[PDB]
C-alpha cells in the first residue's frame, strides 16, 4: 500500500489524480499532516520542500519542480529568456517585453521610438503576475501601471494575429506539458484552442473581448460565446481539419513544430536549475503552455502556468496519464500512449 | 545511573518477582548460590544493575520480599533460586492482610512497614548511584496492593528524586480470587498515577486469553501465567541489564515513554508466545507478532487507540538492517495510530544475548491511549458494587470512609478522560 | 576570473579566485539564572513533601 | 604560534574527539604513547602542530583536549584504550549521573554542580598557552549533557576568555541513530541560549553522513564507529590549516572573516569527496575535476539540502593531495558554467583555495580507502535554513501539545523559555530568508 496527502483542495486536476489512485486499492490517502507519505499533491505556495526526502524507508515524490516559478511568472520568464544564453535576447519565439515596476523603462521606449520612427506597427500589451490594457501610447501604459501596485512587463502585441473563418475571430493554443522524476518532457496529445467568439477588430483595442481569448472573459462579456464551437474550445482534430480545409498545410507541420521546440528549449534551460535527478526527495510537475499564431504561421510562446486546469472532455485521459507516468513510474501496482515524448540530439 | 532496589510485595508479587529472579539469574550466568559461570562479559558489563557483590565473587539480587503473611515467602525460600537471596532482606508479618486494601495500607501494613524501609535504607545506602525502585505486586489483593502502594508512598517521601516502576497485575473476573478486587485496583492505580513514573500494566485478563486461546493450555494456572510475566519481565528490563545505546536507565526510559506526567502505564507485549518449538523466527515475523494485539499483556485492542510513543526490544543475532527495514514498515504502513504530534515516537534496541530457549525474541512496550479501556474495565465492576454499597464493611471496619472510595473512582475516572483526550487529538 | 594573494611553502599553497565583484551576559546574571532554577526546584520539592505529609 | 584548546562534551562530542585526535596523532606521526620522533625540538616548540599539542620534557606530545561527560562510561574508554598514555588525568572529566535526554537537566540541576572544575581545568591548559587564540566545542544538540552543559559552558567561556574565538562541531539530530524523542526540544534550546556565543559552527547531520556511509562505503547499518571516522576526516580537513603551514584559515579567527560576514548566519555547509570503500578492489582515482564537481553534489553534503534554491555569502574549498592551482581553476570554469551558483549581491562571487600537498590520512582497518587527492568544502548558503525548518516543525508539533514539557519545568526551567527559544529560531529563519531569497 502506498501512500498520499493532499494539500491543495482547489486542484481541477489532483482531485482527478486522487479519486483514480483510491479507485487502484493499492493507495492509502492520509490526513494533510501526516509525514509518511510517499506522494505529496502539495498546496501551491511556500510549499515545505525542505521536509521532503527525511523520512527513513519512505521514497517521497511531490508534484511541484522547486524553481519552476521562474518559467510561470511572467516577470520571471522575461528575465529568464533575455539573461540565458540558451534562450538570449535573440530569440525568435518570445515576443518583445520589458520587466516594469533592475526596472526596464527607459530601455523600453528606446525600441518603442524606432516604432514611432519607422512607421511601425507599435501596441504593446501591459500584464503582471484583470488589469490588462492595450495601447499604442506609451503614456498610458506607464500611466496605467504604476496606480496599480505590483510589477508589471510589457510586451509587444502581436497585431496580426491567425484568424480563424468563419468569424475573423482571434485564440490561443493551451498546451499541457507533464515532465517526470527523471526529466522526461511529455506533451499531451492533446492540446486546446480557446478562441474568441467575437470578431477581431484592430482600430478598438480598449474593447478587450475581442483581444482577450480567455475563457472567463468569454463566458462573461461576450454576445456569441457558444456560437461556433462548445465553449470556445476548438480541439486538436478539427483546427487540424480547418488548416488542411482552409490553408493546405496539417498542425503537425505548421504549428507543432515550433510548439514542441519552444516546450523543450524552455525546459532544457532550468533543468539544471530544478532537476531531481540526485537529490533526496523527487519531483514532477504538469505545465500549461499557451501559444498564439500570427498570420504567417509562426508561434509565439504567451506565457507558461504552473497549476492549469485541463479541458472538461479532456480531464480522465490526462488524469489517468499523469499517474501512469508520473506516479506509477516511481510506485509500480501489482502486475499506445497519450503523450509525445520531447527529445532530440543534433549533433554539432 | 546503575543500582536499581527491587521489591517484591505480597503473594503475586513475591510469585512473579521470583520467576523474575530465576530468569534473569540463568541469562547473566548467576546459579543458585550467587557463583557465575558464565561464556560472556556482555553477562556482566551490567551485572551490577540488579546485583550486589559480596565477596568470594557472589553475586546478591538486591531484592527485598515483603508479605504480611509468611506462606509464599517460605515458598520462596524452598523455591529453586531461594537460596540466592539475602536472608535480612525477608521481612514479613503473621497476620496477612485479607485481599483487604485498607488493611494492607493503614491497618497491618502500616505497623510493618517502618522494617521494610530499614531494609530499603540499608540497600540504598550501598549504592554508588542509585536510580530508583522496581515493585513487583498485584492491585487486586490486599498486600501487594495497599502496603505496596503505601510503600511507593514512603519511597518517594524519602528518594523524592529517583524514578518508581512497578510491574502491576490488574485483576479479572477471569482469574480471580474475591469479589472485591475491583476496589482494591482502583484504590490503588489511584497511588499509582500519583506516585509512579512508569507502570507496567498485566493483565490477567491478558495472560489468562493467551494461555488459552494462542498456547492451546485448556486449564492455565497461575504458574503458566508467570512464565509469561517472567519473559515479559525479562525482556523490557533488557536494555538496563546490557550494554547499550537506548533507555538504558530508568530515567531515559520515562523521558522517552512518558509525555504526560500521569499517563505512563504501559503495555507490554511479547514474541514468540511461547508455553513452558524448534521453528527459526524471521525478523518480519517478531516484528508482526511483538505488535499483534493477541501478544499484549493487557487485554486492550491498540486499534482501539493510539500509540504514543513505542519502545521495541530484540534480542538475538539477527540483521540490525532487517531489524530497521521492518520497524520503519510497521509505522508507515500503520501510521495512522502513531501520534503524529510526536514525531520519530518509535525507538528500537537490538541486544546480542537471546533468552532461554531462543535465538530471537522480541520486548514490545507501548504508551497507548487504548489503555483506557483497562481502567474503564475496572471502573464499571467498581461502580457495580459501590452503588449499593456492597462489600464496603471490610473497608470501613479498617477506618476508611465511603469518601475515599469516591475520590479514588473520580481520580481514575480523570485518568480514562485524559487518554480519551489525546486519542481524539490532531494537530 | 582573476587569481590572488598567491602564497606558496613547502606543505602547499593557497590563493583566491574571483569570478565577480560584488555586483553577553555577566558571571552573576548566570549564577542568578542557575540560582533561580534551582529554587523552584526546591520549591516543587517542598510542595510535594508538604502533600506527603497529608 | 597560537594555541587552540578542544572541548568534547558528551558522548557525541567525547567520541567524536576519540576519532579526531587519533587522526591528529597518524597524520602528524605522533605515537600512542605521545612521543613524535620526526619532532627534533624536545621539550617545547612553536611549530604549527603546536597549536593541538603540547610537550613534556619528556618528549610526550599531549593534546590541548578537555573531555566531559555526566557519566563515566564513555570518558571511561578512553582512560582505558589505545590512547590513555595520551591524555593527562586532569583532561578526562566525569559525573555520575547523567543529563537523561533532558536539557534543563543538563544546564541547570547537573550543569550547576559541576562548570566550576570543568572551568578550572580549563584554565589550567590556558595557563600553558603564550597566546591563546580559542576554543573548539564538540556536542551533540540532542543528548542531554551535549545540549544543556555545552550552552552553559558557552555562556561562562565568554565571560572567561571575552576576547577568545569560540567554534562548534554539533552533530544535529537523525531518527535512524538518535536515542530520544525529545531532541528537537534539546537541539532549539541549546542553539537560542548557544547563537551568540559561538563565531563559527560546522553542523554535522546524522542522517547525511548515514546515508554516505550506507551509499558510499557499502555499510548495511552504519556504526557510530563508522560515522565517527568519516566525521574526524571532515574535522581534519577543516583544522588541518590551523595545524600545517598554509596561508588560508590561520587562525580561529580566519574562519569567521572569511565564512561568515552576519554574525547570527554562522553555520557553514561543509561537503566532502571522494569517500571510497576500502573494500572496493577496484577504484578508478577521481580527478581534480571530479572531486570538485562532487562538492556541488547534495548528496556528498554534511547536512542534505539544496544550495541551488538559496544564495552563497562565501566559499572556500580546502584541498589534500595531489593537486595544483591551474587544476582548480579549470575545474571551477567549467563548475560555474554547469551549475546554479548564486552568491548574494553584496560579495564577490569567488573562492579561497587551500591545497595541502599530503593526501588524506586514513585509519588502518578502517572503512575509507586511501586516495591520491580529496577536498572539503566549506560553504555559507542559505539553503542550511531548511534543516532549521525541519527541527522548528518538529518542535511545533511537540510543543503545541506540551509533550514532555514537565520534564524540563521539573527541572527548574520555566515554560517560557521553550517559546522563547522558539521565537529566536524563527527569527533565525526570517534572517536566512531575507538574505537569499528574492520577491
Ligand atoms: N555522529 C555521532 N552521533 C552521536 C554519537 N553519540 C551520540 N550521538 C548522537 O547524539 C544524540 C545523543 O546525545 P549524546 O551525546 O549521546 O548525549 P549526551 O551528550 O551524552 O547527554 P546525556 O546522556 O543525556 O547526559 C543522538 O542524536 C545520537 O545519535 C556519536 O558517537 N557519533
Ligand atoms: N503579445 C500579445 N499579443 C497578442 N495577444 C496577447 C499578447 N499577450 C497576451 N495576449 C492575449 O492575452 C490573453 C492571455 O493573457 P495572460 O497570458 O495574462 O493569461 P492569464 O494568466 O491571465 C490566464 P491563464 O494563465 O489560465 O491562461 C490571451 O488571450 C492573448 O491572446
Ligand atoms: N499473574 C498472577 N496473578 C496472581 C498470582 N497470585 C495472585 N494473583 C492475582 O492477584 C490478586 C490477588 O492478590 P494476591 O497477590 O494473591 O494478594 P496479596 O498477597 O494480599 O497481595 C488476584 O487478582 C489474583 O488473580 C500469581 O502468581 N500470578
Ligand atoms: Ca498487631
Ligand atoms: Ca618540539
Ligand atoms: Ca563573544
Ligand atoms: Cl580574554
Ligand atoms: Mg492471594
Ligand atoms: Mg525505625
Ligand atoms: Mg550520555
Amino acid at each position: 500500500m502506498y501512500t498520499f496527502v493532499v494539500r491543495d483542495e482547489n486542484s481541477s486536476v489532483y482531485a482527478e489524480v486522487s479519486r483514480l489512485l483510491l479507485a487502484t486499492g493499492q493507495w492509502k490517502r492520509l490526513r494533510k499532516d501526516n509525514p509518511r507519505f510517499n506522494l505529496m499533491l502539495g498546496e501551491r505556495n511556500r510549499l515545505p520542500f525542505g521536509r521532503l526526502g527525511h523520512e527513513p524507508g519512505l521514497v517521497q515524490l511531490v508534484n511541484y519542480y522547486r524553481g519552476a516559478d521562474k518559467l510561470c511568472r511572467k516577470a520571471s520568464l522575461v528575465k529568464l529568456i533575455k539573461t540565458s544564453p540558451e534562450l538570449s535576447e535573440s530569440c525568435t519565439w518570445f515576443p518583445e517585453s520589458y520587466v516594469i515596476y533592475t526596472d526596464e523603462r527607459e530601455v523600453f521606449l528606446a525600441a518603442y521610438n524606432r516604432r514611432r520612427e519607422g512607421r511601425e506597427g507599435n501596441v504593446w500589451i501591459a500584464k503582471s503576475s484583470e488589469g490588462i490594457l492595450i495601447s499604442s501610447e506609451a503614456s498610458e501604459l506607464l500611466d496605467f501601471i504604476d496606480e496599480q501596485g505590483q510589477v508589471h512587463v510589457i510586451q509587444k502585441y502581436l497585431e496580426k494575429p491567425l484568424l480563424l473563418e468563419p468569424g475573423h475571430r482571434k485564440f490561443d493554443i493551451r498546451s499541457w506539458v507533464l515532465v517526470d522524476h527523471l526529466y522526461n518532457i511529455y506533451l499531451y496529445r492533446e492540446g486546446v484552442l480557446r478562441t474568441s467568439s467575437e470578431p477581431y477588430n484592430s482600430a478598438n483595442f480598449q474593447d478587450k473581448t475581442c483581444h482577450l481569448t480567455n475563457h472567463c472573459i468569454q463566458k462573461e462579456y461576450s454576445k456569441n460565446y457558444g456560437r461556433y464551437e462548445e465553449g470556445n474550445e476548438m480541439f486538436f482534430e478539427e483546427f487540424n481539419q480547418y488548416l488542411m480545409d482552409a490553408l493546405n498545410t496539417t498542425l503537425e507541420n505548421s504549428i507543432l513544430l515550433q510548439i514542441k521546440h519552444i516546450i523543450r528549449s524552455c525546459l532544457m534551460c532550468i533543468e539544471p536549475a530544478i532537476s531531481t535527478k540526485h537529490l533526496h526527495y523527487q519531483s514532477f510537475q504538469l505545465f500549461g503552455f499557451d501559444f498564439m499564431v500570427d498570420e504567417e504561421l509562426k508561434v509565439w510562446l504567451i506565457e507558461v502556468n504552473g497549476a492549469p486546469a485541463c479541458a472538461q472532455k479532456l480531464y480522465a485521459e490526462l488524469c489517468q496519464g499523469i499517474v501512469d507516468v508520473a506516479i506509477s513510474s516511481v510506485f509500480p501496482l501489482a502486475d499506445t500512449s497519450i503523450f509525445i515524448k520531447l527529445h532530440h540530439h543534433h549533433h554539432h | 545511573m546503575r543500582e536499581i532496589v527491587h521489591i517484591q510485595a505480597g503473594q503475586c508479587g513475591n510469585q512473579i518477582g521470583a520467576k523474575f529472579w530465576e530468569v534473569i539469574s540463568d541469562e547473566h550466568g548467576i546459579d543458585p548460590t550467587g557463583s557465575y559461570h558464565g561464556d560472556s562479559d556482555l553477562q556482566l558489563e551490567r551485572i551490577n544493575v540488579y546485583y550486589n557483590e559480596a565477596t568470594g565473587n557472589k553475586y546478591v539480587p538486591r531484592a527485598i520480599l515483603v508479605d504480611l503473611e509468611p506462606g509464599t515467602m517460605d515458598s520462596v525460600r524452598s523455591g529453586p533460586f531461594g537460596q540466592i537471596f539475602r536472608p535480612d532482606n525477608f521481612v514479613f508479618g503473621q497476620s496477612g492482610a485479607g485481599n483487604n486494601w485498607a488493611k494492607g495500607h493503614y491497618t497491618e501494613g502500616a505497623e510493618l512497614v517502618d522494617s521494610v524501609l530499614d531494609v530499603v535504607r540499608k540497600e540504598s545506602e550501598s549504592c554508588d548511584c542509585l536510580q530508583g525502585f522496581q515493585l513487583t505486586h498485584s492491585l487486586g489483593g490486599g498486600t501487594g496492593s495497599g502496603m505496596g502502594t503505601l510503600l511507593i508512598s514512603k519511597i518517594r517521601e524519602e528518594y523524592p528524586d529517583r524514578i518508581m516502576n512497578t510491574f502491576s497485575v490488574m485483576p479479572s473476573p477471569k482469574v480471580s480470587d474475591t469479589v472485591v478486587e475491583p476496589y482494591n485496583a482502583t484504590l490503588s492505580v489511584h497511588q499509582l498515577v500519583e506516585n509512579t513514573d512508569e507502570t507496567y500494566c498485566i493483565d490477567n485478563e491478558a495472560l489468562y486469553d493467551i494461555c488459552f486461546r494462542t498456547l492451546k493450555l485448556t486449564t492455565p494456572t497461575y504458574g503458566d501465567l508467570n512464565h509469561l510475566v517472567s519473559a515479559t519481565m525479562s525482556g523490557v528490563t533488557t536494555c538496563l541489564r546490557f550494554p547499550g545505546q537506548l533507555n538504558a536507565d530508568l530515567r531515559k526510559l520515562a523521558v522517552n515513554m512518558v509525555p504526560f506526567p500521569r499517563l505512563h502505564f504501559f503495555m507490554p507485549g511479547f514474541a514468540p508466545l511461547t508455553s513452558r518449538q524448534y521453528r527459526a523466527l524471521t525478523v518480519p515475523e517478531l516484528t508482526q507478532q511483538m505488535f499483534d494485539s493477541k501478544n499484549m499483556m493487557a487485554a486492550c485492542d491498540p486499534r482501539h487507540g493510539r500509540y504514543l510513543t513505542v519502545a521495541a526490544i530484540f534480542r538475538g543475532r539477527m540483521s540490525m538492517k532487517e531489524v530497521d527495514e521492518q520497524m520503519l514498515n510497521v509505522q508507515n504502513k500503520n501510521s495512522s495510530y502513531f501520534v503524529e504530534w510526536i514525531p520519530n515516537n518509535v525507538k528500537t534496541a537490538v541486544c546480542d544475548i537471546p533468552p532461554r530457549g531462543l535465538k530471537m525474541s522480541a520486548t514490545f512496550i507501548g504508551n497507548s491511549t487504548a489503555i483506557q479501556e483497562l481502567f474503564k474495565r475496572i471502573s464499571e465492576q467498581f461502580t457495580a458494587m459501590f452503588r449499593r454499597k456492597a462489600f464496603l464493611h471490610w473497608y470501613t471496619g479498617e477506618g476508611m470512609d465511603e469518601m475515599e472510595f469516591t475520590e479514588a473512582e473520580s481520580n481514575m475516572n480523570d485518568l480514562v478522560s485524559e487518554y480519551q483526550q489525546y486519542q481524539d487529538a490532531t494537530a | 576570473m582573476e587569481v590572488i594573494e598567491l602564497n606558496k611553502c613547502t606543505s602547499g599553497q593557497s590563493f583566491e579566485v574571483i569570478l565577480k565583484p560584488p555586483s553577553d551576559p555577566s558571571l552573576e546574571e548566570i549564577q542568578k539564572k542557575l540560582e533561580a532554577a534551582e529554587e523552584r526546584r526546591k520549591y516543587q520539592e517542598a510542595e510535594l513533601l508538604k502533600h506527603l505529609a497529608e | 604560534m597560537r594555541e587552540c584548546i578542544s572541548i568534547h562534551v558528551g558522548q557525541a562530542g567525547v567520541q567524536i574527539g576519540n576519532a579526531c585526535w587519533e587522526l591528529y596523532c597518524l597524520e602528524h606521526g605522533i605515537q600512542p604513547d605521545g612521543q613524535m620522533p620526526s619532532d627534533k625540538t624536545i621539550g617545547g616548540g612553536d611549530d604549527s602542530f603546536n597549536t593541538f599539542f603540547s610537550e613534556t620534557g619528556a618528549g610526550k606530545h599531549v593534546p590541548r583536549a578537555v573531555f566531559v561527560d555526566l557519566e563515566p562510561t564513555v570518558i571511561d574508554e578512553v582512560r582505558t584504550g589505545t590512547y590513555r598514555q595520551l591524555f593527562h588525568p586532569e583532561q578526562l572529566i566525569t559525573g555520575k549521573e547523567d543529563a537523561a535526554n533532558n536539557y534543563a537537566r543538563g544546564h541547570y540541576t547537573i550543569g550547576k554542580e559541576i562548570i566550576d572544575l570543568v572551568l578550572d581545568r580549563i584554565r589550567k591548559l590556558a595557563d600553558q598557552c603564550t597566546g591563546l587564540q580559542g576554543f573548539l566545542v564538540f556536542h551533540s544538540f540532542g543528548g542531554g549533557t551535549g545540549s544543556g552543559f555545552t550552552s552553559l559552558l558557552m555562556e561562562r567561556l565568554s565571560v572567561d576568555y571575552g576576547k577568545k574565538s569560540k567554534l562548534e562541531f554539533s552533530i544535529y539530530p537523525a531518527p535512524q541513530v538518535s536515542t530520544a524523542v525529545v531532541e528537537p526540544y534539546n537541539s532549539i534550546l541549546t542553539t537560542h541560549t548557544t547563537l551568540e556565543h559561538s563565531d563559527c559552527a560546522f553542523m554535522v547531520d546524522n542522517e547525511a553522513i548515514y546515508d554516505i556511509c550506507r551509499r558510499n562505503l557499502d555499510i548495511e547499518r552504519p556504526t557510530y564507529t563508522n560515522l565517527n571516522r568519516l566525521i574526524s576526516q571532515i574535522v581534519s580537513s577543516i583544522t588541518a590549516s590551523l595545524r600545517f603551514d598554509g596561508a588560508l584559515n590561520v587562525d580561529l579567527t580566519e574562519f569567521q572573516t572569511n565564512l561568515v560576514p552576519y554574525p547570527r548566519i554562522h553555520f557553514p555547509l561543509a561537503t566532502y569527496a571522494p569517500v571510497i570503500s576500502a573494500e572496493k578492489a577496484y577504484h578508478e582515482q577521481l580527478s581534480v575535476a571530479e572531486i570538485t564537481n562532487a562538492c556541488f553534489e547534495p548528496a556528498n553534503q554534511m547536512v542534505k539540502c539544496d544550495p541551488r534554491h538559496g544564495k552563497y555569502m562565501a566559499c572556500c574549498l580546502l584541498y589534500r593531495g595531489d593537486v595544483v592551482p591551474k587544476d582548480v581553476n579549470a575545474a571551477i570554469a567549467t563548475i560555474k558554467t554547469k551549475r546554479s551558483i548564486q552568491f548574494v549581491d553584496w560579495c564577490p562571487t569567488g573562492f579561497k583555495v587551500g591545497i595541502n600537498y599530503q593526501p588524506p590520512t586514513v585509519v588502518p582497518g578502517g572503512d575509507l580507502a586511501k586516495v591520491q587527492r580529496a577536498v572539503c568544502m566549506l560553504s555559507n548558503t542559505t539553503a542550511i535554513a531548511e534543516a532549521w525548518a525541519r527541527l522548528d516543525h518538529k518542535f511545533d508539533l511537540m510543543y503545541a501539545k506540551r509533550a514532555f514539557v514537565h520534564w524540563y519545568v521539573g527541572e527548574g526551567m520555566e515554560e517560557g523559555e521553550f517559546s522563547e527559544a522558539r521565537e529566536d529560531m524563527a527569527a533565525l529563519e526570517k534572517d536566512y530568508e531575507e538574505v537569499g531569497v528574492d520577491s
